[PDB]
């Protein structure tokens, strides 16, 4: 395992009272429920955005919580990525500088940094837009450099609060497709919170969590796309 | 608040008016210099230092008289963040005091759930 | 709440947020105050010089105030520009469009007065230092007294009461051109225009460079022709410049990131999305800025050129520590110095003056000089007059180095020089390259230096000695002393023979020179200083504005995980490039000024002007720290 | 009706909005969704077109009277929080009333009511600096909602602010709306914000075309119904 | 800690530092007082207060360095006694803070023995 929680509860609100979480390394996973349920503080307490008053969190055996303000910074900047809903793009940067942005603190030659690069776009379609500005690409491709400079580094964990929050169908449809496969192929495990079951079909295991309690471990079971999202769907419903 | 400045800057103050007390007693009792010149010499720094003063006033107590809200009761609010090292290991004492105090509230508030 | 609550919190914003404001307009008043007060104070007519102390001051006195109240109007145009958001808002909140601007007015009466009164109080402090560092640059002895003068007072009352008429003149004007529609890419690839404007720039800044290195090295004859040369570089430089801060800094900027690959640091994306787009929003301000830097810089330089050399320059333009026009006063004057005690030398020099061509050694063209080389008055010294080096039939030898010489009169090594006399010339051969001058200034040009020959043709020639070139002394008395501490007894035993000023002393020459070039020193030097706070303190809210730009993308740096720490980084860096840019082609700007016109001064230019600059970008660099200062809070308070 | 336009400067629009009907515009850079704002909040930019605010004849003869009747019946929203930074989060809800002689007790009550549905009571002395940008355009929507109007206008709201901000401020609009009723004109530029209102209509070149209407279907349905008449455009 | 105690005072140590580029700047420029005796007075005077600053440093940052108790176990050692207004108040909130502990620990005492 690379994740593993033993009670987290947080004080404030009470939004969580003590759900144990665990995962294995290259999994495809989501967790969602109500909104305002505390779905969303999940991914603010497993990474270190606001900590936690109860309960202690384990990435990669190493310890997520009890620690000062000073190696927290090098932690997430080495062994997490986020995926925002937001595009959090810079308007002054083009795509190929976008993508390298976390890579310069570690500070290597730029003749693995472009290699990196290219393995990364041609894995998700992205190599034709290498020098476009962010002003001149539709939202799909702002989305989908997102998420490339999120997986540049190859991370451990990596969090995608609603990927899918500002785009179409088809646009959802060929992000999850590309995190689906950039996942198999890189054997990183990445975690998200999705308000449509579209989203999180492509999962391997779906939690559902409201009032920070635990509820099932939907197992893929695999098979195709159809019994799962019939399965996600009166599951769903029923909760 | 002014007078507990004062007191606490007494020495530095002294320090500083010292020299100036020194020359107006040099000029007094040698004739290669001048008193007048040396009465307007002192003057431009004193106005300065009175300024100098004015301005660290604020700076060195801002910190301090917000930290009077601790004290009170109406400590259900956060001060205003440390910015010079003496007063960061204050506030690092302090920050630890809460979490302490959070700490073992919560290991009680635990432990009372438990045998329920 | 009230409306006085609102203008007294207004105030106090104001006051945190514009404090360098502040602080220049103290600045400004108080410097304002004592040079008036210069101006009528009875002590300052001590001062001797070719231009009056009063004349100087008046003049300076006015360019104190131009260069001040445009400042103010600039400052106080972007401060209602910045808080036009509030200005909309409250035209939303119902006040009419006169509330709105008697709230804004009691706020700035407030404030521009206040800081009136205390820069009086300050003005008054330092009148006796102003004073007092005049007398010192100027080299005068006298006693300074710490007085209040009413005129003072009233004139820098009336002066800044009607720059605050301006100020409100310009505010009501911008509320009523205001409506209500007012509270609510710039990244784009590099045009063609923008090539041609690039290339443009740098092309037009290095002509005029090289027409600076070669604009007095003789291609100009004619007065007419070094003048429009001189409007030429000039309006080459201006437009260079202007070219330069518009789109070549862009492609600078442009070819650096398309070098350096995809691959930027935290450092390279901060520095790099403002001087691409926000340089060129601003090119007039910033080559104004550049243009007077490197003005006020050079001046200065220049004067502290002549200052430094004023000693030499006055030992350059004179023989001994005293020069006599006619033998009687000598006389008279050495009766004087021999009941003083005191030993003196007294030398008679005769000189000859006749028309000598030189171009037969003038290297390349003959026509680099104001003159024509074969027939010029060049004073001619018997080998006996001096103890220098002895001279053989045939030879001659130059004397008097004398830098701005060398340039315009190219001297060589080698050859024959051809003497034209009244009579039947005879060639000679001459060396150069000397230092110790025989001549004083009097007879032969400021640079002319004096030719040696054998004293056997030195006798020759006397029966047959030009009349028409002979100015009135031929012998040249030099009168020199013992020691030192002399030259003050014996200057002021001079004092009084040359009564109608017709003589000329060493030490008159360099006090006058000292007199003269220190006034326009403490002028430019004060009027530079006035420039920097200024200039500083516009940038500084040029950058205060910018920053708030930026603040979408501090957030979202934050946001994807670098901390505040390594933000300042970026910062620094970025901030010294915003205020080195400036700075460096300024400099660039007054060196190559410099380096065009140093030797029409005196011999020493580089220790003086690297003084400047190293004074000057250490005053400079404040303002950056200051800026850096205001980033990091913004930054923190961004998340 | 409320707020009838009648060949509504753009080319002409003849659109229909009852009383407290969030509706939103939808519009390209060429389209002018911010021109069409403007003309529809009407103050300056008035050529042809009468705006019938519940049958009130418009064009009277100026802004400055334009802007007594909205200073008094017209709340508005932005997107740069134009609050003052020396007013308290207090006086900036109660500054449009500081102007009119009141007894400073009815301020006081209706800032308490403001500050109960919407909420804003826990950092009511806090200045606006020390607080994150999803409260400061809480706070300037609570404002215009301090002049008890009927008519709101509102351009791009969710401009500065960040997906959780954007969907916190709308929903606290939307319940505030249902306890109120007022219309809550405003114009949109991302699809992400123009979900939550009740009706949508798009410009190509300020012309109403069709108009998107919710019901039994929301959020999600309702925002990939807009994507496909937003990519039909 | 020294590097931490002249960041401290990095703005007087400046404040005297210019007060004497003023002192000197003032008798360079004034031709009636001396320049040589002010240079001497000045060697001086910057050697009393490099002396003075290390005796101030001493006796000021103690109670400072008694602050790191909450570092590790060493809590039940006592800090000392403050004297300047700055540390009192300090002292007096930490004590108020503890008095909030110690409070709280009865209550939830309290609390526990009555559930029983
Ligand atoms: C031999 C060699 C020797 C050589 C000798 C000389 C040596 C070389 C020179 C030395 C240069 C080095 C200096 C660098 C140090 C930098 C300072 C620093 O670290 O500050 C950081 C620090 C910044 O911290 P921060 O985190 O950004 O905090 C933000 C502010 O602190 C938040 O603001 P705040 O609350 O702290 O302050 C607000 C406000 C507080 O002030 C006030 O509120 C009081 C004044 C308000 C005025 C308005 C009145 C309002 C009330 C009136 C109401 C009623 C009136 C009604 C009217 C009538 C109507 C009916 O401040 C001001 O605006 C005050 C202005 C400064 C007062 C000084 C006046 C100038 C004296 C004149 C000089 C004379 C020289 C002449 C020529 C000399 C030739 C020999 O600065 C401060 O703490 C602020 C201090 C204020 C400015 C000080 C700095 C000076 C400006 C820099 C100039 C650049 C230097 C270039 C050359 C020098 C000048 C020519
Ligand atoms: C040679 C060319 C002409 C030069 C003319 C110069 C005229 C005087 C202009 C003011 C110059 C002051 C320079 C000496 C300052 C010494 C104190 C200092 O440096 O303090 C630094 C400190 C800020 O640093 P800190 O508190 O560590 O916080 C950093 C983050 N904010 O600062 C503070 O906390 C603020 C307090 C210090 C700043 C204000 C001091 C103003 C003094 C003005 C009095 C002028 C008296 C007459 C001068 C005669 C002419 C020179």
């Amino acid at each position: 395992v690379i994740l593993e929680a033993n009670k987290i509860r947080k004080s404030y609100g009470e939004v969580l009272k003590g759900i144990d979480i665990h995962i294995e390394k290259g999994e495809f996973v989501s967790i969602m429920g109500a909104s305002g349920s505390g779905k969303t503080t999940l991914l603010n307490v497993l990474s270190s955005i606001d900590q936690v008053s109860h309960g202690t969190i384990h990435i990669n055996g190493n310890d997520m919580t009890a620690m000062k303000e000073k190696q927290l910074a090098e932690f997430r900047k080495q062994h997490l990525g986020f995926i925002f809903q937001d595009y959090n793009l810079l308007d002054t940067l083009t795509v190929k500088e976008n993508i390298l942005l976390p890579l310069s603190i570690t500070k290597l030659s730029k003749k693995e940094a472009n290699r990196k690069f290219e393995e990364v776009a041609k894995e998700l379609g992205i190599y034709e837009l290498r020098d476009k500005y962010p002003n001149e690409i539709s939202g799909g491709q702002k989305q989908r450099t997102s998420a490339g400079r999120a997986f540049i580094h190859d991370p451990s964990i990596i969090f995608a609060d609603e990927p899918t929050g500002a785009l179409d169908s088809k646009s959802a449809s060929d992000l999850l497709n590309k995190l689906s496969q950039l996942n198999q192929k890189r054997n990183a495990t990445i975690i998200m919170v999705t308000h449509d079951p579209v989203a999180a079909s492509y999962c391997g295991r779906v939690i559902f969590i409201k009032d920070g309690q635990m509820y099932t471990q939907l197992n893929k079971g695999g098979q195709d796309r159809q019994t799962f999202f019939q399965d996600i769907m009166k599951t769903q419903g029923v909760l | 608040m002014i007078k507990a400045f004062l007191i606490e800057r007494r020495s530095w103050i002294a320090a500083f008016l010292f020299q100036q007390a020194l020359m107006l007693f040099i000029a007094f009792v040698d004739p290669s210099i001048s008193f007048g010149n040396v009465l307007y010499m002192v003057y431009l720094c004193i106005l300065f230092f009175i300024i100098f003063l004015w301005f660290r006033y604020r700076k060195e107590t801002a910190f301090y008289k917000s930290l009077k809200t601790w004290e009170n009761n109406l400590d259900v609010t956060a001060i205003n963040e440390p910015e010079t090292p003496f007063e960061a290991m204050v506030e690092r004492s302090i920050a630890g005091q809460t979490e302490h105090l959070k700490q073992t509230a919560a290991r009680h508030r635990l432990a009372l759930e438990n045998e329920k | 709440m009230n409306i006085n609550q609102l203008i007294l919190r207004n105030l106090k914003k104001n006051l945190r947020n514009y404090y360098l404001y502040v602080f220049a307009l103290i600045f400004s008043v108080a410097l304002y105050f004592a040079f008036v007060t210069l101006q009528y104070d009875p002590a300052i007519n001590e001062v001797k010089a070719s231009i009056k102390g009063a004349a100087a001051i008046k003049t300076a006195s006015i360019l104190l105030v131009a260069v001040v109240a445009i400042f103010i109007l600039y400052a106080n145009t972007i401060f209602i520009k910045r808080r036009s958001k509030e200005i909309g808002l409250f035209q939303l909140i119902g006040m009419t469009k006169h509330k709105i601007f008697r709230i804004l007015s009691a706020e700035n009466v407030m404030l521009y007065f206040g800081s009136l009164a205390i820069g009086v109080a300050a003005g008054f402090s330092i009148s006796k230092l102003v004073l007092m560092i005049l007398f010192k640059i100027v080299d005068v002895k006298a006693d300074a007294k710490l007085h209040f003068s009413e005129q003072a007072l009233v004139q820098t009352v009336i002066v800044f009461c009607g720059i605050y008429l301006l100020i409100m003149i310009m505010n009501y004007t911008f509320i009523k051109k205001q409506s209500i529609l007012s509270l609510f890419d710039k990244v784009k690839k590099i045009s063609f225009f923008q090539m041609l404007i690039g290339a443009l720039g740098i092309v037009l800044i290095l002509t005029g460079y090289y027409v600076s290195s070669e604009l007095f090295g003789g291609k100009f004859k004619t007065i007419n022709e070094l003048f429009v040369a001189m409007s030429f570089i000039l309006g080459s430089v201006i437009i260079g410049t202007f070219l330069f801060y518009k789109g070549s800094v862009t492609f600078i900027s442009n070819i650096i990131r398309k070098s350096k690959g995809g691959y930027l640091n935290i450092s390279e994306v901060l520095s790099l999305s403002s001087i691409m787009f926000r340089m060129k929003s601003n090119a007039l301000l910033l080559t104004i800025i550049t243009t007077v830097s490197a003005l006020a810089i050079g001046l200065l330089s220049l004067a502290y050129i002549s200052y430094y050399s004023s000693e030499k320059t006055a030992e350059q333009n004179v023989a001994a520590d005293f020069s006599f026009m006619n033998e009687k006063d000598a006389k008279l004057f050495e009766n004087k110095l021999r009941e003083s005690n005191i030993s003196f030398v007294k030398k008679a020099t005769p000189v000859l003056q006749a028309n000598v061509d030189i171009a037969n050694i003038m290297d390349g063209t003959p026509k680099e000089m104001q003159g024509d080389p074969g027939n010029m008055q060049l004073a001619v010294v018997s080998d006996k007059d001096v103890k220098g080096v002895d001279v053989a039939a045939g030879e001659a030898v130059f004397s008097g180095y004398t830098d701005l010489l060398q340039k315009i009169m190219v001297f060589k090594d080698s050859g024959v020089i051809k003497v034209k006399s009244k009579h039947e010339t005879q060639p000679l051969k001459y060396k150069g390259l000397r230092e110790e001058f025989l001549v004083s200034y009097t007879f032969t040009s400021g640079g002319m230096p004096a030719v040696i020959v054998d004293d056997s043709l030195f006798k020759q020639l006397d029966k047959d000695k030009d009349p028409r070139i002979q100015l009135a002394q031929s012998t040249f008395i030099g009168v020199n002393v013992k020691h030192d501490d002399q030259m003050e007894k014996a200057n002021e035993l001079f004092q009084q023979v040359n009564k109608k000023n017709e003589h000329l002393s060493r030490l008159d020459t360099s006090a006058a020179q000292k007199s003269l070039f220190g006034m326009v020193m403490f002028i430019v030097g004060f009027l530079g200083l006035t420039f920097l706070i200024t200039s500083g303190c516009i940038l500084y809210f040029k950058q205060m504005g910018e920053s708030e730009d930026e603040k979408p993308s501090y957030t979202i740096l934050r946001k994807l995980g670098f901390t505040q720490g390594d933000l300042i980084k970026g910062i620094r860096i970025k901030q010294m490039y915003n205020f080195g840019i400036p700075l460096v082609v300024g400099l660039f700007h007054s060196y190559f000024a410099v380096q065009s016109g140093w030797f029409l001064f005196g011999s020493e230019v580089w220790a003086p002007m690297i003084m400047v600059m190293v004074l000057y970008t250490a005053l400079y660099s404040i303002f950056g720290f200051l800026s850096v200062l205001y980033y990091k809070k913004v930054i923190k308070s961004s998340l």
